[PDB]
This record gives C-alpha cells, structure tokens and sequence, in this order.
C-alpha cells in the first residue's frame, strides 16, 4: 500500500521542437488565454489535475496526455509553438479530456464548456 | 461515477 | 507490404492508444445495454476483427483495410451524437489513424 501519486507535468519547452511567436500566437497569449485565466471558472484549469488532492487515483489511469492552462501559458511564454493550430489543440487537448473523464452535467464540465464557449469566441477573432 | 464501455471510475462530482 | 505495415505498425500503435479500449472487440450490444445498436449500426466494425483479417489474409488490398477503419469510426459518429465521450475518444484515435496512415509505404 502507499499514497497514489501525480506524473510529472507536460514539459513547457524542447529544444528539438522548433520555436516561433507569430502574431496570432501573441493573441492567444495576451487576449486568448488572458480572458480565460481571469474568469470566475478558470481556477480548476489553472494547473495540472492534481489527482492527489482531489482523490482521483483514476485519473491518469484514464488520461494519459493531460493539458492544462498553465501548462499552455508556459508554452507560450517559450515561444513552444510554431503557429497557433498547435496551441488550439492543447486547448482542445484540456477540453476533450474534461469532458471524457467526467460526466455531462458535472460542475467541472460546466465550467470547462463555460470557459470553451468564451475561447471560441475569442479564437473566431483571431487576427491575421 | 462514470461509466464508458464496460470500465467505470470516480469523477471529480465524487 | 502496405497490409503488413497497417497490421505491425498502424494497428499496433492504435491498440495501445490511451483511448483504443471501446474499440478493441465487437460490441456487445447485450452486455453494454445499448439495445438500439444494431438497428442503427448495419455494420458493425472493430480493431479486433480488423486484426483477425489482417493476420488471416482477409483483405484483397490496403484499401479494403482502411474501409473496415473508417467504418469503425463512422458506427461510433452515428450512434452517439457530437461531443459525446466516446466520440472524442473515437476522434483522438482517427487523427493518429489518419497520421500513421499518411506515412503508407
């Protein structure tokens, strides 16, 4: 027996992947992610799920590439994308494996469609 | 709980 | 050579996706309570089966392989509406499908 632990976090840089900072990346850094990080909502995506904490040992049994908006304003602080398809779909990454692990109805799932709603609004705004 | 296709686990709502 | 690679490579690396377990074996209606399933799904199609075709010399070509994979993927899109669970498991296992398969010999 022992206490279940967390996996390390995605990694925020790679110095084999190549770096770029376009201007739609700057958007989704500086408008994008910016309005989500400050909503009433955003505070159960700010970090990696903490599995420990919240008594999930399923979680990562279930999840297995997890993404989180901290780990995607890293990212893009590094200039880790190339262009901002990449950093959509760690979006979607997040997204997608909320909705997977929990059920509809759920409160994080509200909160997750609440703040999705929000980043396709700003996203159908992003700049050429 | 949740259940997908015969495997079952707690969510965050439990 | 093309149906060697989709049975040691695509398939391979589809069966070990976070997301491949619903789609490993036929579905058992009965044992899932989904009564409805057959009436809707004419088709039915699975890894496993596409397995045990691909190792018994099932398939004329490469092609007819990957119409069994897209059929697996257009059962699920048809019985579960957008947005479902299983549907985004089903659409994270298509993209690598469709990446993997873009690299066919």
């Amino acid at each position: 027996l022992g206490s279940s632990t967390n996996p390390p976090p995605p990694e925020t840089s790679n110095p084999n992947k190549p770096k770029r900072q376009t201007n739609q990346l700057q958007y989704l850094l500086r408008v994008v992610l910016k309005t989500l990080w400050k909503h009433q909502f955003a505070w159960p995506f700010q970090q990696p799920v903490d599995a420990v904490k919240l008594n999930l040992p399923d979680y990562y049994k279930i999840i297995k590439t997890p993404m989180d908006m901290g780990t995607i304003k890293k990212r893009l602080e590094n200039n880790y994308y190339w262009n901002a398809q990449e950093c959509i779909q760690d979006f979607n990454t997040m997204f997608t494996n909320c909705y997977i692990y929990n059920k509809p109805g759920d409160d994080i799932v509200l909160m997750a469609e609440a703040l999705e709603k929000l980043f396709l609004q700003k996203i159908n705004e992003l700049p050429t | 709980w949740k259940t997908i296709k015969g495997k079952t686990w707690r969510t965050k709502q439990c």
